[PDB]
C-alpha cells in the first residue's frame, strides 16, 4: 500500500488512486446539466442558498469562453475557474493563428489534454471538478463532458454533482421520448425541470437556478444567459412538475 | 524599426451638440499606386465607440484584432457587459494609446495615426487622438495627415472652441465632413472618392454610413485654363 498518496502513481491495478479521489470532491459538488438540442446547447447548474445573506442573481457559475462556447462544472469551483482561464489562452491562440473562432470538439480536446497533464506528475494535483461544456460552430452543435482524468465525450444529455443519477435517469426519458428531437426552447424549460429534481438530494437549504444556452436560431450561435421573463417561464414550468 | 507599406490617408472628426463625427475614405495605398479600393478604416467596438485608423494597413488589421479580443476579453465573467461594464470610448483609447507607446518605446511602432471617436455614459462627447509616438490630444476637431492641413481649417470655422460644440447640429456637422472630404479629394493625391462615414450621437446611437461618394465637384472652369502663361490655343 501507499499507491494512493502519491498521483501519477499506478496502483497493482492499473489505477490511479488520486484521480478517483478527485472524483469524489465532484460527486459532493452541486448538480450541473448539459442538455443538447436541434441547434445548440443549454447549460444549467444548481446554486445552494447557504443564507439569505447571499445577493440573488450576483454569484454566477456559468462561464462563456470566447463568444461561442458555454462552461459548466461541479465539485471545487476555484478548479473550474482555473480550466476555464487555460480553456480562455487556448481558445485565443487558436484564433490568432486560424483566425476562425475555436471548434468545439477542438476546444474538449484543448481541455482534455490540460486536465491529462495533471495526471502525469506527482508535482501537481489532479482538478477536482467535472466540467460540462459545448456550443455551436460550423459543425453544428456539441455537448461534452470532462473528467479529472482528462477523460471526455460528447454527449445528447450529461450531468454531474450529488444529483447526477436523479438527473442522469431524467435526461435518459428525452433522449428516448425525442428521437427526432428536441427545441433550444424546450431545452431550456427541461433543463429547469431536471435541476429542480435533482435538488431532492440537496433537499436541506433552498436554491437558485441559473441556465445558459447557445443556440443557432435563438441566439444567433453565441452563448448568452437566460434571463427575466424566459427565466421566470422556466422557473414555473419547473414548479408546476414537482408538484 | 520598419517602413509603412500599404497605407491609408486621412481620417477626419468633429464633435457637435449631441456626439461626434467621424470620417475616412476607402483606400489602401501601395506608395503611389492606388493599390486596394474597398478598404474599411473605420472600426466600430460596440454601439458606443468607434476607431478611425490611418497609416500601415498591416498594423491597423492587427489593431482592429486586438480590439475585437478586447470585447470578448471584457465579456469573460461580466453580467453587466452590455450595461454598466461595458467598454467606454475613454477605456478603448486609453488601452490603444498603452500599447502605442510602449511599441514606440521598443523601437518598434505601429505605424497608425488613431482617432477615438465616441460617446461615454454619462452622455459626454468623446474625442482623442494617439499615434505611432505615443503621442496624445484631444480638440473639438481632429484630423490626420492631410486632413490636420485640410480639413481641421474647414471643421474649425463651424466649431472653434468648446462653447460652440452645443451651437453645432448634427446636420451642420455632418455637412462640414462631407464638404472636407471632397476638399481632401481635390487635392489628396492619395485619396479617393469612396468613403465611410460614422456618427455617434448619445440619443440616436451609432449610425454607420458605408459606400459614400464625393459629389457636387466643381471642374468645368477647367476649360478655360489653356497653356501655363502665354498660350492662347
Amino acid at each position: 500500500t501507499g499507491y494512493d498518496l502519491s498521483n501519477s502513481v499506478f496502483s497493482p491495478d492499473g489505477r490511479n488512486f488520486q484521480v478517483e479521489y478527485a472524483v469524489k470532491a465532484v460527486e459532493n459538488g452541486t448538480t450541473s446539466i448539459g442538455i443538447k438540442c436541434n441547434d445548440g446547447v443549454v447549460f444549467a447548474v444548481e446554486k445552494l442558498i447557504t443564507s439569505k445573506l447571499l445577493v440573488p442573481q450576483k454569484n454566477v457559475k456559468i462561464q462563456v469562453v470566447d463568444r461561442h462556447i458555454g462552461c459548466v462544472y461541479s465539485g471545487l469551483i476555484p478548479d473550474g475557474r482555473h480550466l476555464v482561464n487555460r480553456g480562455r489562452e487556448e481558445a485565443a491562440s487558436f484564433k490568432k493563428l486560424y483566425k476562425t473562432p475555436i471548434p468545439i470538439p477542438a476546444f474538449a480536446d484543448r481541455l482534455g489534454q490540460y486536465v491529462q497533464a495533471h495526471t502525469l506528475y506527482n508535482s501537481v494535483r489532479p482538478f477536482g471538478v467535472s466540467t460540462i461544456f459545448g456550443g455551436v460552430d460550423k459543425n453544428g452543435a456539441h455537448l461534452y463532458m470532462l473528467e479529472p482524468s482528462g477523460s471526455y465525450w460528447g454527449y445528447k444529455g450529461a450531468a454531474t454533482g450529488k444529483g447526477r443519477q436523479s438527473a442522469k435517469a431524467e435526461l435518459e426519458k428525452l433522449v428516448d421520448h425525442h428521437p427526432e428531437g428536441l427545441s433550444a426552447r424546450e431545452a431550456v424549460k427541461q433543463a429547469a425541470k431536471i435541476i429542480y429534481l435533482a435538488h431532492e438530494d440537496n433537499k436541506e437549504k433552498d436554491f437558485e437556478l441559473e441556465i445558459s444556452w447557445c443556440s443557432l436560431s435563438e441566439t444567433n450561435g453565441l452563448h448568452k444567459f437566460v434571463k427575466g421573463d424566459l427565466l421566470q417561464e422556466a422557473i414555473d414550468f419547473a414548479q408546476k412538475e414537482i408538484n | 524599426t520598419q517602413q509603412p507599406i500599404v497605407t491609408g490617408t486621412s481620417v477626419i472628426s468633429m464633435k457637435y451638440d449631441n456626439g461626434v463625427i467621424i470620417a475616412a475614405d476607402n483606400l489602401g495605398s501601395y506608395g503611389s499606386l492606388l493599390r486596394f479600393n474597398g478598404v474599411e478604416r473605420l472600426i466600430p467596438v460596440g454601439d458606443n465607440t468607434v476607431v478611425g485608423i490611418s497609416g500601415d494597413i498591416s498594423d491597423m488589421q492587427h489593431i482592429e484584432r486586438l480590439l475585437k479580443d478586447l470585447v470578448t476579453e471584457n465579456a469573460y465573467d461580466n453580467p453587466l457587459a452590455d450595461a454598466e461594464e461595458a467598454l467606454e470610448p475613454s477605456y478603448i483609447f486609453e488601452y490603444l494609446a498603452t500599447v502605442m507607446y510602449q511599441r514606440r518605446s521598443k523601437m518598434n511602432p505601429l505605424w497608425n495615426a488613431i482617432i477615438v471617436a465616441g460617446v461615454q455614459s454619462n452622455g459626454d462627447q468623446f474625442l482623442r487622438y494617439v499615434n505611432l509616438l505615443g503621442v496624445t490630444y484631444s480638440s473639438p476637431t481632429l484630423a490626420t495627415g492631410f486632413g490636420a492641413h485640410m480639413a481641421n481649417p474647414l471643421l474649425r470655422k463651424v466649431v472653434d472652441r468648446e462653447s460652440d460644440i452645443p451651437k453645432t447640429t448634427v446636420q451642420v456637422a455632418e455637412e462640414a465632413i462631407v464638404n472636407a472630404m471632397r476638399v481632401l479629394y481635390y487635392r489628396d493625391a492619395r485619396s479617393s472618392r469612396n468613403f465611410s462615414l460614422a456618427i455617434i450621437d448619445k440619443n440616436t446611437g451609432l449610425t454607420f454610413k458605408k459606400n459614400l461618394q464625393v459629389e457636387n465637384m466643381k471642374w468645368d472652369f477647367a476649360k478655360d485654363i489653356k497653356g501655363y502663361g502665354t498660350q492662347k490655343i
